């Protein structure tokens, strides 16, 4: 998606550390049809 | 320098206020003139009515006045033990100057006419 | 659209607010701080906190039907004021109204809007924790704690309330 | 600030434990007796690492493991355990409570064809230790070199030079 | 940051400013207060329930036990306002001009 | 007004003096809004048109103040060609005071105003040269 | 989901009866039909006029108590704690006050309505 | 005594919804000191593993913590069985 | 504090709540927990001043992670590729998306 | 009020304002501050008249929007740094926002319109807690937040707080209201060299706690609130109008007296960051404080007032009320110049 951006690094943090961190909802689920999307965010809060 | 205390006990390296200072005798003094002013407020003869109020107004007076330079001590020696240890440890901040005699420095004149 | 479920109740928040803020009568303020209540409650709830979104609603709703008691008693008149009853307090509506209504078109648009502040329009959800699955509601854990670690928070509070009782006695005795 | 280094998706392949939720619990209590070993290896990796990348190995023998484990059980007493997983999968939470009779039949299989014994009430949450090679690591937060203290202020104290100094007092 | 906090900031804006901005019913400018209560309340909430601050969660339980407090002091001299004149009406209360 | 403040002084002392009675004008237009809020907010007008006619008329007169100083002190600096003087400030400044003055219709407030207000400018023009600070950032 | 649709289901039910209630039968609307009702004479004055509340003292305590039990209602979590000595206090703590402020207004008359 | 017992006959008499009330909270603040099972609910309530009981890293030279969790080592609920 | 009389008299009044990286119940983490653990440890001891320089990286990866606001920016520049390219054709997104 | 109520209300006031000085914690401090605006109320209606009820709902009013401006400023702050501890904040609109509150809090100008009116309509005893103690909560609090104030706001708050404090003491003829108006004068002292060196805060603040506690008790022992009230003491107490004056010429700065000290000290901190023009304008702007004291010290002693027959009645009681600590605060207020070097127990 971003091969013709210009100043694009694919693949770059955000974070200055090399540490792991944990992934936040956007970036796990970032490209995915809502229906997942919305079962991994609201699906336990819905359920009954 | 101990977290909310009026006397650190490092404090104690130096040499306690002399009951003859000066400054106490002057809190003392205030005490003294606490005393009177009570005296005059109740319409009570100045100078001789209650000289055990008038005793207890120079003591107590007295007695915070003594921590309290104490403690006005310890904080100017706290002040310059911190001034001198930074001095020491900043060596190039603080250089020593080469000194130059009059007969060498270049002053200008201005006469008064 | 199920997505910005958070979004869409805080819409329907701000326009609550915009309803009591405008100042109709107080029996209509009072609508609209109620409504903010339970709106207020489903978007506390959507970030995993029930108790905390059930309890606000509970005491609101408590705290408006004293209002409600008070403003027959005591801000009443004789033709209370709605929104399209009165030129000032229907300009605030509008005024209100409009200002929201920009914001949500232009956030929505670009998904992001800068309105003084920057604020990202992606939907809420993006920022949502992604790992858990633990046999406890951590809210309940946190709250249940106020009588273990908060100790010193029980007794300012609990001293408060018991003074608030005195208080409003000596207030209230001419 | 970097890239995120990830593995590739064929360093992650490992067979899977394709069985409910249902299965694993009626499972649980002799599952953890038997794979005790591996199961605390992961852990410890996962929790000293703080990496889920630095224990795919680890994570990977958690499997075998269990694939292992579950083989056995359909060697011998395969029907014993069917009964018992499908009466605490109608339970809707699952409940220990209500299949002790099927219970009963599955662990006198296992306990026979297997010498398998149920851990007591209290044994699967005892902390232990376990052993390893793996190195304990440095720097698990990559964390930088802390800035330098500032100086120690030290000596004896003296009186201040002439007093207070402020303007003219001599005190 | 993210969309919602725009709205919940917006909303404790509004009733800021209708805080400042009388009209005449002490009792609606009461209901102001309480609503600038409700939106800390849920700006707090937020933060604290995304965050996992687990020991936070207590804190906005602590900030409605005030706003009831500071509620029930309000209605208290709303009261006495009320008994004085005959209305809630914030004009009245100008004595101390002079 | 740190934007319009910076406009001010970037733009040198007899180079492009409309560009400079334009910064002026506008802090003095600024100036008084400022005090057309505040006044219409404690004393309230008799009627919406009376608000506007006040706040029209310190606007104004707040703008017109900042007009004729801003030009004065410019055409000073280019006139007499020397931009570094103080002097040009204060004969600016008491222009401005002077205006005052003639907005109000009082020559007394024309002639204070004229003294205050040309020493004020003048004293800002010094500071300016030397550096002096109003809001001293600490340093000890 | 399932919350959502009960919720809309149950109010678009009552909506539903009460747009039935109005449309479904024949009206006849003139002034007297409408007016307020007042046991067959009319009303002196209007009904938005003050209505004087006589336990308004109550009701500003029912806010300071009705607060009470948001601190009390975590009670069976707090019980869950292995500081059970802390917790059992603080908890008596609380109910205590309650009951010491109850007994105050008890006391200096807090509770009796004004005459 | 007499003026206590006196007291108390006479609020019987009058209010026995407080005399009740006082009694049962009376109750309340004693008991739990006397009560011999109190001790049993801190231990109940910490035997509950809401948590994982993460290993420790095995050093050589710790006696008593269990190498598997069915080995004598270690915190044991047999008093929990028995209660 | 002003008065410190916590640290005196050896009371934790409140600053058991202060921190998101102190003690929880059932060790319960805050989502920030190492990074908030870790600015802490850099900025212990040598005050604000120095602070506010010399762990600038450390409390900049702790402002990212309690705000996310530079994660966000990227996934709206990735968000906005993708939708202009899906429209001009150039993009199918894969199977599994 | 009964007087164990009132005893235990008193004490609410001082454990609000001591929970806010000893909190480490944002929330507690919010707390504080709330449980001594509970205490407070009470006290304002204590004599339950509409000047009293106008007083205490003004207070309210300003007191609770301050504390709901206050708690913004605390979110945000956790919104962006994740904790609550007291101290410097991380956000400049949090910064704004708590410096307006505590501005508020203290009726600093431009926020200063509750103070002249809130003084004078309730008792001279409230009066006295409303201008001194009420001052130590929000003051603390500057105390500990100052390094991310910002510096443009907090000046000109000080100053617009020296121009109206003293142009608003010079119309005044309540004695109440011209301590209300003195009193923002010298909040404005305090906060403009809170950015410098907060030590000569605590200074300031003290010596004006205690010159403040000195007229107040004054004006209580003859139930004076009024100029001309004030004027009839000569002809009663004599020496009281010899212990006003010596405090009344000390709160406007004048050496050798007490009330010089502070702001020779400000002036002297002010001077060392460079700061020459502001300690001027302040000095010169301070001269209208000492205008509407010296009014004040012709009435009361340099000049003898015409009196009424029935004063005479009074010459046959003695003065009844306690004036606690009266001898030793006048003393305070009037003779410690000679002891300024005593200001390093505060730092
Ligand atoms: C984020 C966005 C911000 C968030 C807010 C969004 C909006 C949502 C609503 C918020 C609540 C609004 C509350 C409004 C309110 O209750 O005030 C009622 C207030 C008093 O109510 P009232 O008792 O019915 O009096 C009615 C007449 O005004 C009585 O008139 P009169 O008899 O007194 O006649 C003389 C009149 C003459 O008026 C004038 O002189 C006008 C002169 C203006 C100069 C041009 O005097 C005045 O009106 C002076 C006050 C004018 C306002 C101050 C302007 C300075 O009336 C108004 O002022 C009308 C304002 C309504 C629109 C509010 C717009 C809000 C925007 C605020 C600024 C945003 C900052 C960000
Ligand atoms: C708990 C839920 C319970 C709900 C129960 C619902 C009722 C179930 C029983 C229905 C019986 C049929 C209804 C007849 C009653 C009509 C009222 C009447 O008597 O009027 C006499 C009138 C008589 O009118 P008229 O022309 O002879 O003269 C009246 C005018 N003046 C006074 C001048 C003489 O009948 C009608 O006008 C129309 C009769 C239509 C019958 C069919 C009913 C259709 C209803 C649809 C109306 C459209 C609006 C939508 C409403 C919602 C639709 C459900
Ligand atoms: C060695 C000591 C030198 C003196 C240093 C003075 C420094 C200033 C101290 C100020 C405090 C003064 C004491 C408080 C006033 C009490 C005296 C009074 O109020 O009335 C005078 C009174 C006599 O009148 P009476 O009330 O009838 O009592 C009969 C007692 N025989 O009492 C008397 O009989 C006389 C008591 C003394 C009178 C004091 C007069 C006040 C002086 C104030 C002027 C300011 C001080 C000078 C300024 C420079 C300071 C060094
Ligand atoms: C481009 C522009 C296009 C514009 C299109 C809209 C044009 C509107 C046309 C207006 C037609 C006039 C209708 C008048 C009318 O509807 O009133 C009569 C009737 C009420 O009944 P009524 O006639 O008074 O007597 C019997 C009562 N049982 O009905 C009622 O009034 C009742 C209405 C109830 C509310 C429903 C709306
Ligand atoms: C020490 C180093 C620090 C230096 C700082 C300055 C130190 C002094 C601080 C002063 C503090 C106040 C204490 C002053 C004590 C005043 C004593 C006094 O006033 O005499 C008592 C007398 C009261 O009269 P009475 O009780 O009725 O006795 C019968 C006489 N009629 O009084 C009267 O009868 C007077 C009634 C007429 C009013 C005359 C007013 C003009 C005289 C004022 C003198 C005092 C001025 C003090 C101000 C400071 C001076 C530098
Ligand atoms: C009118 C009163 C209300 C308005 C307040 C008055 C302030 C405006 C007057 C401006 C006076 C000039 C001035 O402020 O100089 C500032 C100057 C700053 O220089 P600095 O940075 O400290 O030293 C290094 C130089 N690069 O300072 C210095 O360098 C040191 C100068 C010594 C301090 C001088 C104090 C100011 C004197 C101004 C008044 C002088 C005239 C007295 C009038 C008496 C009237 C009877
Ligand atoms: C150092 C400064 C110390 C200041 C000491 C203040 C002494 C004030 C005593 C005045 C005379 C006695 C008095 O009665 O004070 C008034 C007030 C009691 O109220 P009252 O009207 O007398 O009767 C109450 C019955 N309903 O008494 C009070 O309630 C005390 C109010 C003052 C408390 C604040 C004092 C300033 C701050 C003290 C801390 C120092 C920093
Ligand atoms: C106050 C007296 C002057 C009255 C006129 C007022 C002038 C204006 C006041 C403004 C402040 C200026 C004060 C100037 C003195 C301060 C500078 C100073 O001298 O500091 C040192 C001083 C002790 O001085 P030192 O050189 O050490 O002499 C030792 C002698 N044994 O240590 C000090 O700082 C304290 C000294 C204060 C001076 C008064 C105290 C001297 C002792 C007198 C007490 C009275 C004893 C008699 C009591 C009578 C009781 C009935
Ligand atoms: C009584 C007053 C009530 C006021 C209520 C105010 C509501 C505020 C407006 C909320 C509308 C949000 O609108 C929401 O935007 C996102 C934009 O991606 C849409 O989400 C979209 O995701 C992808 C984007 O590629 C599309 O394929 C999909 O068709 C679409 O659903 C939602 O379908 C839409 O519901
Ligand atoms: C009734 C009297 C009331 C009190 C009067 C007080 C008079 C005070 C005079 C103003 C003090 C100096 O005022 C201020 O000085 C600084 C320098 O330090 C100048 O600062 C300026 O310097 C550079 C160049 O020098 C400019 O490019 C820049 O725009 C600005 O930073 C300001 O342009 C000036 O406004
Ligand atoms: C107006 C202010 C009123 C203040 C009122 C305060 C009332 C407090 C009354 C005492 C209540 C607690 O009484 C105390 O409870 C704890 C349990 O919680 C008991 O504690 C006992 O059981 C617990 C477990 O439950 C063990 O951890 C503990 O080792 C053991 O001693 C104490 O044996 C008992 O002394
Ligand atoms: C910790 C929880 C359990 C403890 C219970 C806590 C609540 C305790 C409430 C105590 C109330 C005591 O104070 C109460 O004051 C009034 C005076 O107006 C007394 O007397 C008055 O009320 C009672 C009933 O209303 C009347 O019968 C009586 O004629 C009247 O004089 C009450 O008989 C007394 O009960
Ligand atoms: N100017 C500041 N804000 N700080 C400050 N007081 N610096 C001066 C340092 C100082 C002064 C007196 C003492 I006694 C001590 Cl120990 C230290």
């Amino acid at each position: 998606v971003m091969k013709d951006v210009p100043g694009w690094k694919v693949g770059e943090s955000v974070f200055h550390t090399t540490r792991w961190v944990t992934p936040m909802m956007g970036e796990l689920y970032g490209l995915r049809a809502s229906e997942e999307v919305l079962s991994a965010t609201y699906g336990f809060i819905w359920y009954t | 320098r101990a977290t909310f205390q009026f006397l650190p006990d490092e404090a104690r390296s130096l040499p306690p206020p002399k009951l003859t200072d000066p400054r106490l005798a002057f809190v003392g003094f205030l005490g003294y003139c606490s005393g009177l002013i009570d005296n005059a407020i109740r319409r009570r003869p100045v100078l001789l009515a209650g000289l055990h109020r008038q005793l207890l107004y120079i003591t107590s007076f007295v007695f915070v006045g003594y921590y309290l330079l104490k403690r006005q001590d310890y904080m100017y020696a706290v002040r310059d033990h911190d001034m001198f240890s930074y001095i020491k440890s900043h060596p190039e901040d603080f250089p020593e100057k080469d000194k130059k005699t009059y007969g060498e420095v270049f002053e200008e004149f201005h006469p008064v006419r | 659209m199920m997505l910005y479920i958070v979004f869409i109740l805080s819409v329907i928040f701000v326009m609550g607010f915009v309803g009591f803020s405008s100042k109709p009568s107080p029996i209509y303020g009072g609508l609209g701080l109620i409504v903010s209540g339970g709106v207020g409650c489903g978007i506390v709830l959507n970030f995993g906190g029930s108790f905390l979104g059930l309890m606000v609603f509970l005491i609101y709703l408590g705290g408006m039907m004293v209002v409600f008691g008070y403003t027959t008693a005591m801000a009443t008149e004789q033709y209370p004021e709605i929104w399209l009853s009165n030129k000032a307090v229907l300009g605030a509506f509008v005024t209100g109204l409009l200002m929201e209504f920009f914001m949500v078109y232009y956030v929505l648009k670009d998904k992001e809007v800068e309105v003084v502040f920057e604020f990202n329009g992606l939907g809420d959800w993006v920022i949502y924790d992604t790992g858990d699955s633990g046999f406890f509601s951590e809210e309940a854990m946190g709250i249940a704690a106020l009588y273990s670690y908060g100790t010193w928070l029980v007794i300012v509070t609990g001293w408060s309330l018991l003074i608030g009782v005195v208080v409003i006695m000596e207030i209230t005795r001419g | 600030p970097g890239i995120v280094e990830l593995p590739s998706l064929e360093d992650l392949k490992v067979q899977e434990v394709k069985v409910s939720s249902s299965v694993l619990k009626a499972a649980a209590h002799h599952y953890g007796a038997q794979c005790d070993k591996p199961n605390k290896e992961f852990m410890l990796c996962r929790w000293e690492e703080k990496d889920p990348r630095r224990c795919l190995e680890e994570g990977k023998l958690v499997n075998q493991c269990a694939l292992e484990f579950f083989r056995q059980i359909k060697r011998h007493c395969a029907e014993p355990f069917t009964e018992y997983w499908t009466c605490i999968d109608y339970s809707g939470l699952q409940l220990f409570r209500r299949c002790r009779k099927q219970q009963a039949q599955f662990d006198e299989c296992v306990l026979d064809k297997l010498g398998w014994v149920r851990p007591d009430l209290g044994d699967l949450s005892k902390v232990t230790k376990v052993k390893t090679d793996r190195p304990l690591p440095e720097n698990p937060y990559h964390s930088r070199a802390r800035p330098e203290p500032n100086p120690e202020v030290e000596g004896d104290l003296k009186p201040a030079r002439h007093g207070s100094r402020l303007f003219f007092w001599t005190m | 940051m993210s969309m919602v906090y725009m709205n919940i900031m917006m909303a404790f804006t509004v009733s800021l400013v209708g805080l400042l901005m009388y009209r005449s019913h002490l009792m609606s400018s009461l209901l102001c207060l309480e609503g600038m209560m409700l939106s800390l309340f849920v700006m707090a909430a937020l933060t604290i329930l995304n965050s996992h601050f687990t020991l936070a969660s207590m804190m906005p339980i602590i900030l409605l036990v005030f706003a009831a407090c500071e509620a029930a002091l309000g209605l208290s001299l709303l009261v006495m306002v009320s008994n004085t004149y005959g209305t809630d009406y914030v004009q009245n209360l100008n004595l101390l001009q002079c | 007004a740190k934007t319009v403040l910076r406009q001010y002084w970037d733009i040198p002392e007899g180079t492009e003096c409309h560009r400079k009675t334009y910064a002026t004008t506008s802090i003095g237009g600024a100036a008084g809004l400022v005090v057309s809020a505040y006044s219409v907010a404690l004393k309230t007008p008799t009627s919406f048109l009376e608000g506007v006619a006040r706040t029209g008329r310190y606007t104004f007169t707040a703008a017109a103040i900042g007009a004729i100083f801003g030009l004065t002190s410019c055409i000073s600096a280019q006139v007499r060609e020397k931009p570094d003087d103080p002097l040009n400030y204060l004969i600016g400044g008491c222009a401005g005071g002077l205006i005052l003055g003639a907005r109000t219709r009082s020559y007394g407030i024309g002639a204070a105003a004229c003294a205050y207000m040309g020493l004020t400018a003048a004293l800002v023009k010094m500071g300016q040269l030397e550096g002096w600070q109003v809001f001293a950032e600490p340093k000890v | 989901m399932n919350l959502m649709l009960a919720l809309l289901t149950n109010f678009t039910l009552a909506t539903l009866l009460v747009i039935i209630a109005f449309w479904l039968p024949q009206l006849n609307v003139y002034s007297e039909k409408t007016s307020p009702y007042e046991c067959g004479f009319d009303p002196m004055g209007s009904a938005r006029l003050p209505f004087s509340m006589k336990f308004f003292l109550v009701a500003i305590t029912f806010l300071l108590f009705d607060l009470e039990i948001a601190l009390l209602l975590p009670l069976p979590w707090a019980s869950q704690t292995a500081n059970l000595n802390t917790m059992l206090t603080m908890a008596l703590f609380l109910i205590i006050l309650l009951a010491v402020s109850l007994a105050y207004e008890w006391t200096q008359k807090g509770l009796e309505w004004t005459e | 005594a007499e003026r206590v017992a006196a007291f108390l006959k006479n609020v019987w008499a009058k209010e026995p919804v407080l005399v009740a009330s006082f009694a049962i909270a009376g109750l309340a603040v004693i008991l739990p000191t006397l009560s011999p099972y109190t001790k049993y609910s801190l231990m109940i309530n910490r035997a509950t593993p809401y948590n994982y009981p993460v290993p420790l890293r095995d050093d050589g030279n710790m006696p008593d913590v269990p190498s598997h969790p069915q080995d004598p080592q270690g915190p044991s609920l047999e008093w929990l069985k028995r209660l | 504090p002003f008065f410190d009389v916590q640290k005196r008299l050896g009371v934790d009044l409140d600053r058991w709540m202060t921190i998101q990286s102190a003690e929880q119940p059932h060790k319960i983490p805050s989502r920030c927990h190492a990074f908030e653990k870790e600015w802490i440890e850099c900025a212990h001891g040598i005050g604000s001043i120095r602070a506010e320089k010399e762990c600038k990286i450390e409390f900049e990866d702790f402002r990212e992670c309690l705000l996310r606001q530079k994660t966000m920016k990227r996934l709206h520049a990735i968000r906005r590729q993708r939708e202009k390219l899906i429209k001009e054709g150039k993009y199918t997104p894969p199977p599994h998306h | 009020m009964n007087p164990i109520i009132f005893i235990i209300i008193l004490l609410t006031i001082m454990l609000g304002t001591i929970i806010v000085m000893i909190s480490s914690h944002w929330l507690l401090v919010w707390i504080g501050f709330e449980m001594n605006m509970l205490a407070i109320i009470p006290i304002m209606m204590k004599n339950h008249n509409p000047r009293a009820t106008e007083a205490s709902t003004k207070y309210f009013l300003t007191q609770s929007t301050a504390s709901m401006l206050l708690m913004m400023a605390v979110i945000i702050n956790l919104m962006f740094s994740g904790q609550w501890t007291v101290m410097k904040l991380f956000n400049p609109m949090a910064s704004m926002l708590m410096t307006m509150a505590l501005a508020m809090k203290l009726g600093m100008a431009p926020f200063h319109f509750w103070v002249p009116e809130v003084t004078q309509g309730i008792p001279l005893s409230s009066g006295l807690i409303l201008l001194t103690w009420q001052k130590l909560a929000p003051m603390s609090v500057l105390y500990q937040i100052f390094p991310s104030i910002n510096l443009n706001l907090i000046l000109t708050l000080s100053v617009l707080s020296i121009l109206i404090g003293g142009w608003g003491g010079l119309n005044q003829t309540q004695l109440r209201k011209i301590m209300a108006y003195s009193s923002i004068a010298h909040m404005g002292w305090m906060t403009a060299v809170l950015p410098y060196n907060p030590t000569m805060t605590l200074l300031n603040l003290i010596i004006y706690i205690i010159m403040t506690s000195t007229m107040f008790t004054m004006f209580m022992a003859n139930s004076t609130t009024t100029t001309l009230s004030l004027s009839h003491t000569w002809n009663k107490t004599p020496i009281m109008t010899v212990l006003i004056l010596a405090t009344l010429l000390s709160m406007g700065g004048l050496p050798p007296l007490s009330g010089f000290m502070p702001k020779w000290m400000i002036i002297q901190e002010m001077t060392k960051n460079n700061s020459i023009i502001l300690p001027t304008f302040m000095a010169i702007t301070a001269l209208l404080n000492l205008y509407f004291y010296m009014r004040l010290t012709y009435s009361t002693t340099l000049t003898m007032f015409p009196s009424t027959n029935n004063m005479k009645m009074k010459w046959q009681f003695p003065l009844m009320k306690k004036m606690t600590f009266l001898p030793t605060m006048v003393v305070l207020s009037t003779m410690m110049l000679p002891l300024t070097p005593m200001l390093s127990v505060l730092e």
